[PDB]
């Protein structure tokens, strides 16, 4: 009846942006303290990974009502390393 | 990784690695390759197609990756304006 979902198109269109949007709904829920409405509120803000990580924690907490300690938590997992020791900051450690 | 004889299983930090594992087109081959050359998903979203490529070994994998992280699903729920 409705002249939509015809095309090839569509699905394409469905498959990606109901992709896109999973992948940056659970990146964001990553984070222990961050919730999957949580995810939700940084999505609406903004929409995208880049604008996440190049968000600082202050833009993080400037999201509607969503969480100055979230910000913080998302900005540390978005700068830490994923072996979670660094092989030296200020001290230098094994390295290897 | 350490001159003990334990394994790096006790550290790994859950947060940012579960954000690079829940990225698409990256799976656990990328996943290593990624942190070994990279720190953490910012390094990772700082590099450019090439960069990317090279550490994860295949082109296509490297597409979807970057273009993920350069695109939004506002693109392909709604395209209003946009050269792609």
């Amino acid at each position: 009846r409705i002249r939509r979902r015809y095309n090839m198109a569509d699905l394409l269109m469905e498959k990606l942006e109901q992709d896109l949007v999973s992948r940056v709904t659970e990146c964001l829920t990553t984070v222990k303290s961050v919730n999957k409405t949580d995810s939700q509120t940084l999505l609406t803000t903004f929409g995208s990974l880049e604008q996440l990580i190049a968000a600082s924690r202050e833009d993080l907490a400037l999201c509607p009502g969503l969480g100055p300690q979230k910000a913080r938590r998302l900005f540390d997992v978005l700068h830490e390393p994923f072996l979670k020791v660094p092989g030296g900051l200020e001290h230098h450690h094994h390295h290897h | 990784m350490d001159s003990e004889t334990l394994p790096e299983s006790e550290k790994y930090n859950p947060g940012p690695q579960d954000f690079l594992l829940k990225m698409p087109g990256v799976n656990a081959k990328n996943c290593r390759s990624l942190m070994h050359h990279v720190k953490n998903i910012a390094e990772l979203a700082a590099l450019s197609q090439d960069e990317l490529t090279s550490i994860l070994g295949n082109a296509a994998n490297a597409k979807q990756l970057y273009d993920f992280i350069h695109t939004s699903f506002a693109e392909v729920v709604s395209k209003g304006k946009g050269k792609k």
